[PDB]
């Protein structure tokens, strides 16, 4: 019962995280397709309103600094479960009682993984924050508002391995 | 010394500054 508090922590904590996540890519999305409208309207043809869609957008940066910093945080929490309990139980434990039949590790696997996945995808959202509002070229605009949207450093198959630990915790019904 | 120009990061290191009264630092 005392791990068993912090996995269906950990599990409400990933899920609440993802949502966050999605909700700040929207309004990002938003703001980036405005500023590119006002770059090409003045192209096609003015720096308090580039410079305040700029600081809001790194106002969107800075909240998802703070989700990756909450990610950096669970991860480590759990690495701690699987020494304590590896060394302590020792081996001769082949018999490890969790909830229903995984070890740790999977768990370390899997909170591994959408670490490196979100990342790298705010190393490339940093990028595309960085040279928007400075090209010209709009092939590179359409590009770079391709990848703020379609989001190609995540995969879609730990979205069902987040599934599985909800199907390891006992949040979602049987 | 940081600045954004229009969204880029700029970082700036200050090797000389000369004043009004006539003193040169380093």
């Amino acid at each position: 019962s005392v791990s068993a508090r912090k996995i269906k922590d950990n599990a409400a904590d990933w899920h609440n995280l993802i949502l966050k996540w999605e909700t700040l890519n929207d309004a990002g999305f938003t703001t980036a397709n405005n500023i590119a409208n006002l770059k090409i309207s003045l192209l096609n043809k003015y720096n308090e309103e580039l410079e305040k869609l700029c600081e809001e957008l790194q106002a969107t940066l800075d909240g998802l600094t703070k989700i990756q910093v909450k990610m950096e945080k669970l991860s480590s929490t759990t690495k701690g479960i699987c020494e304590l309990e590896n060394y302590h139980y020792g081996e001769e434990s082949k018999r490890p009682p969790l909830f229903h039949t995984w070890p740790t590790t999977h768990f370390y696997e899997v909170s591994h993984k959408l670490l490196e996945m979100y990342r790298k995808e705010l190393l490339l959202k940093r990028t595309v924050a960085k040279e928007l509002a400075h090209t010209g070229d709009p092939d590179l605009t359409l590009s770079y508002l391709s990848m703020w949207l379609h989001q190609p450093y995540v995969e879609s198959d730990s979205r069902l391995h987040l599934e599985s630990m909800l199907l390891e915790t006992g949040h979602r019904a049987l | 010394l940081y600045c954004t120009f229009y969204g880029r990061p700029y970082k700036l290191q200050v090797l000389r500054v000369k004043g009004a009264d006539g003193m040169i630092l380093g």
